[PDB]
């Protein structure tokens, strides 16, 4: 067995240059293309297959794709936590950031809050911090357009780094897309005596996104081109793993998250605990975050019957609210975030809250949702009271728990179906606890990814597994907005383009000042505007325009049956 | 002239077929308990500890005495090992501290935080912080408030398994003398077993090199009616009398706790219809808990002069003839041997498993035993063995009684200072 492999991998599936020019991160999964239409049950169980994806060691015996068990990624993997020990050993003007956008920089505050408390457990400096794109805010609310920016990056990136001897930089970016990130690892590489970049992404590099930075001289592609070149030297390392598309396509937030989690959480882990074989350590870890994932998923029933309650509840105009301790509590409000822009939810839909380190419970009605998080770790006195006041029926907790721990008696009262999660121990000298921690943290965004996932597939806000009512936020967005027109039409690329600024711009006049307008400008406009991919693609398959197709939706319950009944 | 009674102790007989049937209903259950995902739907959990043997530097027999009496607090450490001659050695090391008035003359909660902070003193001076050892607490809800004062300090954590309990902590006293014990069991007021298992048969532990103690937890055996068809109408009775129905089926049908009443449930039977007491149901004997499990040991105790079983009878206001007391003698015989022989089933269909698990044909292993029903009652300790090694061919079992003088969580700390003796 070349990797002890705890879940069985999923059957390879259908992947190869053959398959789709278009990169990974961005292609449609072969095994949700009746998604629209699955049943709850069906739904968990196809989620739970694609988030396992990234478990999967090699197929094909030709690496078509460098898969995460590969021996590269390993390797690379190795080689960073190599540098970063170095690090670790001098504190003295040293310094480990962590950046990405959106949810790839939410991962990397949740890294920095855990890795900087293990280093204060040891009785050490914390030298961890993140930098997330429009700062703090942007953590949890959506702000995506504020990636666009390579200067913001650097911006914020001197000032943390202000009087350091020697930084580490893992720039994240599951698409390998977002400038943010881009213009951090040129920077970095101009001055290698302080600098370390490392690029954290799930293409291969030369799927990576070749379009011209509004602020920057070098595309993404470039840069990434350049650290691989570089990684030849030691000065800079390039991880770009493979583990296939999103259940819901480009929703990088699902698997990318997932996996930006553990292969951050796994190498840094091994090595605080190394401090010379961590190879074989590197892959205990992983093998426990496999572990996490059959936990998780054999409660999928219990899941299901859950997603039913929720949907049922946001049907109705009703409200959720995901009620997290601690950590879990963080991870909550992300997830309900994160549904904003994914989706059309309103903000009020679903809500994340943290008791811990009154206003709204007097205001909670019998139409809205209330899910509880906690571990048995918890302060479960206080849970208990919250707990009894609501009732507001309409309640389930999940709850982690180690095995030997058991739920007292009057919480088995009030959560007669409880979703019970049971952890076996950990051995681990010190970090036992972490990685018990990370799993923990891990198990609940897929539930809650998964649940308000498969919660607005069953309202028909999706087709195949597609966003189709997605709003135009950013310049990623656009050019997902873009490739969605042409599959969907099979027309030429300039056809599609024309369409998508004719509806973005509408009902403005078309010109040659729109068609050579830098994307910027595409971006603000659009950002507001509503119903813009539904219009341009009626307008498309009918040979109608934009104002018949207007009409024909409003007469309709939904864009996406329009669009099916057209198709 | 009827032989009625033989008729009515006959409810009580279990034929090898019987035995052998929950032996495996048994193996069954424990099996599930096992398994990651039928564990929280199982009777028997087969919780584990953090007795185990592994590569990582961990052998059974590690443990960590803490005891507290006075102002004083000591702690111990015991580890075992390989010797300078190769040999299985043990070393031993004590540390002892003074608790300040403050906290002594304060609350729970204030002293049991400078116990945490003794703990990791001298864990981190021994460089076994973080290396999860058997814990167990002697004295001269304590449980938690243990845990509790040490999740509130940040230096380490232990889970809610850490402590032991006298089935396990019997077990290790035993296996100090003879390694080859590998499991452990009470019989007394209530019922319990442990042992060693494959880590890669335990699905709630994160590792598959080495093995483990688990705690069975037996005593839940039943609860899903693994037993409906075994029960008799005196078995049900207790139930539904008890603190706990539904609960403890199998623990119920041998415990010392409520093996006395199943005698007297009997005799109420036997005045009903037959020649006991010539209907006479004395003024104690139709009350609840009157006739204690300690008499029950004293009629089969009886030499056969009747004058032991007379004594008893003369409590309970009862005037007995030399008929009626050798029926009681019946009645409790009848009692004891099923109490024996369900307990031999239950620990066959552990040792059956564990050469399963083992690529021996002939299995020569030893048993760690304690309780008042197995070490006093006279009888019972011997019909056991019996019914046992006819469930396992082709294992030398040993067995071996817990020394006296020690009682729970510190036979374990005697029986190892008396091993750095050497
Ligand atoms: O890692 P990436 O590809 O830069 O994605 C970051 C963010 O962009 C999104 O795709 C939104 O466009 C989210 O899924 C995520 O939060
Ligand atoms: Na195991």
């Amino acid at each position: 067995y070349q990797h002890v492999i705890e879940t069985p991998e999923p059957g390879e599936w259908e992947l190869s240059g053959y398959e789709a020019a278009v990169p990974i991160t961005e292609k449609s999964n072969p095994l949700t293309r009746n998604l629209d239409k699955a049943d709850a049950e069906k739904i968990v169980k196809l989620l739970g297959q694609c988030d396992a994806e990234i478990f999967q060691e090699e197929g094909q015996i030709v690496p078509t794709y460098q898969r995460l068990y590969s021996e590269s990624v390993l390797t690379t993997m190795l080689q960073v936590a190599g540098k970063v020990q170095e690090v670790l050993k001098e504190p003295d003007g040293g310094l480990v950031v962590l950046s990405g956008g959106g949810t790839s920089g939410r991962m990397a505050f949740l890294m920095s809050v855990s890795f900087n408390q293990l280093m204060k457990g040891l009785g050490q400096k914390p030298l961890y911090t993140y930098l997330i794109a429009g700062g703090d805010r942007s953590v949890v609310a959506s702000r995506e357009q504020t990636e666009d920016s390579a200067l913001h990056g650097i911006e914020e990136l001197k000032k943390v780094a202000a009087g350091k001897k020697r930084v580490v930089v893992i720039g994240i970016s599951v698409g390998l897309s977002a400038p943010f990130v881009a213009g951090q690892m040129d920077y970095c590489m101009d001055n290698t005596a302080v600098f370390l970049p490392v690029l954290v992404g799930f293409n291969p590099v030369s799927m990576a996104r070749n379009d011209p930075i509004e602020d920057w001289r070098s595309t993404f592609r470039q840069v990434a081109e350049r650290m691989q070149k570089m990684q030849e030297k030691q000065e800079a390392f390039v991880l770009n793993p493979a583990i296939g598309p999103e259940g819901l396509s480009g929703s990088s937030r699902m698997k990318g998250g997932g996996a930006t989690k553990i292969l951050l959480e796994t190498l840094l882990l091994a090595a605080h605990k190394t401090v010379v074989s961590s190879q074989r350590c590197l892959l205990e870890i992983l093998r426990t975050f496999e572990r996490a994932h059959q936990v998780t998923y054999s409660q999928s029933s219990k899941i299901a019957t859950l997603m039913k309650q929720v949907g049922i509840s946001l049907e109705k105009k009703g409200r959720v609210h995901l009620v997290g301790w601690q950590t879990l509590g963080i991870i909550a409000i992300m997830d309900g975030v994160e549904c904003i822009h994914t989706f059309g939810a309103d903000f009020q839909d679903i809500r994340g809250f943290l008791i811990g380190d009154t206003s709204i419970l007097p205001s909670l009605t019998e139409t809205d949702t209330v899910v509880f998080i906690f571990t048995l770790d918890d302060n479960l006195t206080e849970v208990q009271a919250l707990a009894e006041r609501v009732r507001c029926q309409n309640i389930q907790a999940l709850v982690h728990s180690t095995v030997g721990q058991s739920l007292p008696a009057p919480l088995k009262k009030l959560f007669p179906s409880l979703i019970s999660i049971t952890w076996p121990l950990l051995f681990f000298d010190y970090e036992g606890t972490y990685v018990q921690k990370f799993q923990r943290e891990l198990s609940t965004k897929w539930v809650l990814n998964t649940v308000s996932t498969g919660a607005h597939v069953l309202l028909g806000k999706i087709l195949q597994n597609h966003m189709l009512d997605l709003r135009i936020a950013n310049s990623k967005l656009f050019w997902r907005a873009l490739a969605m027109l042409q599959r969907f039409s099979g027309q030429s690329k300039a056809r599609c383009i024309e369409s998508l600024l004719q509806a973005i711009h509408f009902p403005q006049p078309l010109s040659d000042d729109v068609r050579a307008a830098p994307i910027s400008c595409h971006v603000q406009v659009a950002h507001e505007k509503e119903k813009v991919i539904p219009t341009a693609l009626l307008s498309l398959l009918l040979r109608c325009s934009i104002s018949e197709a207007k009409a024909r939706l409003s007469a309709a319950s939904s864009v996406c049956e329009v669009v099916r009944s057209a198709l | 002239k009827k032989e009625k009674v033989e008729q009515i102790l006959a409810e009580f007989q279990l034929q090898e077929e019987d035995l052998k049937k929950v032996m495996r209903r048994m193996q069954k259950e424990m099996d599930r308990g096992l398994r990651l995902e039928t564990h929280e739907e199982a009777s028997v959990k087969m919780l584990p500890t953090y007795v185990r043997s592994t590569p990582e530097g961990s052998e059974v027999g590690d443990f960590l005495s803490l005891d507290l009496g006075g102002t004083n607090f000591r702690v111990m450490l015991v580890k075992v090992g390989e010797g300078e001659e190769g040999q299985w050695s043990v070393k031993t090391k004590h540390q002892m501290y003074s608790i300040p008035e403050d906290a002594m003359t304060g609350t729970a909660e204030m002293l049991f935080d400078y116990i945490s902070e003794c703990i990791s003193d001298f864990l981190d001076k021994h460089q076994m912080k973080h290396k999860k050892l058997p814990l167990g607490f002697t004295f001269s809800n304590v449980v938690g408030l243990l845990r509790d004062a040490i999740k509130r300090r940040g230096d380490f954590e232990m889970d809610v398994v850490a402590m032991v309990n006298d089935t396990v902590a019997t077990m290790i006293s035993c296996y100090y003398e003879d390694h080859q014990c590998e499991v452990g069991m009470i019989v007394g007021t209530g019922c319990n077993a442990c042992y060693m298992e494959e880590m890669q048969n335990v699905e709630l532990v994160e590792g598959d090199e080495g093995r483990m103690c688990v705690n069975t937890e037996w005593g839940a055996f039943g609860d899903s009616g693994e037993l409906d068809e075994f029960l008799l109408e005196y078995d049900r009775l207790v139930d539904e009398s008890s603190a706990n129905p539904g609960q403890q089926l199998y623990e119920k049908l041998i415990g010392g706790k409520y093996m006395g009443e199943l005698v007297r449930l009997v005799l109420l039977r036997l005045v009903d219809e037959n020649l006991l007491f010539h209907g006479e149901a004395s003024e104690q004997l139709r009350t609840r808990g009157a006739f204690e499990t300690r008499f029950v040991s004293q009629v089969e105790s009886d030499t056969g002069d009747r004058k032991q079983i007379y004594n008893i009878l003369s409590t309970l206001g009862l005037r007995p003839s030399t008929t009626d007391c050798d029926i009681v003698r019946r009645a409790c015989e009848s009692v004891s041997t099923r109490a024996a022989h369900m307990c031999s089933a239950g620990l066959a269909g552990v040792i059956n498993r564990m050469r399963e698990s083992r690529s021996e044909d002939v299995m020569r292993i030893t048993v760690g035993v304690d309780g008042s029903v197995y070490k006093l009652h006279p009888s019972f300790k011997e019909r056991f063995h019996a019914s046992v090694r006819r469930l396992t061919p082709s294992c030398e079992i040993t067995f071996i009684e817990s020394e006296e003088g020690s009682g729970r969580g510190a036979a374990l700390v005697s029986a190892v200072a008396c091993k750095k003796a050497c």
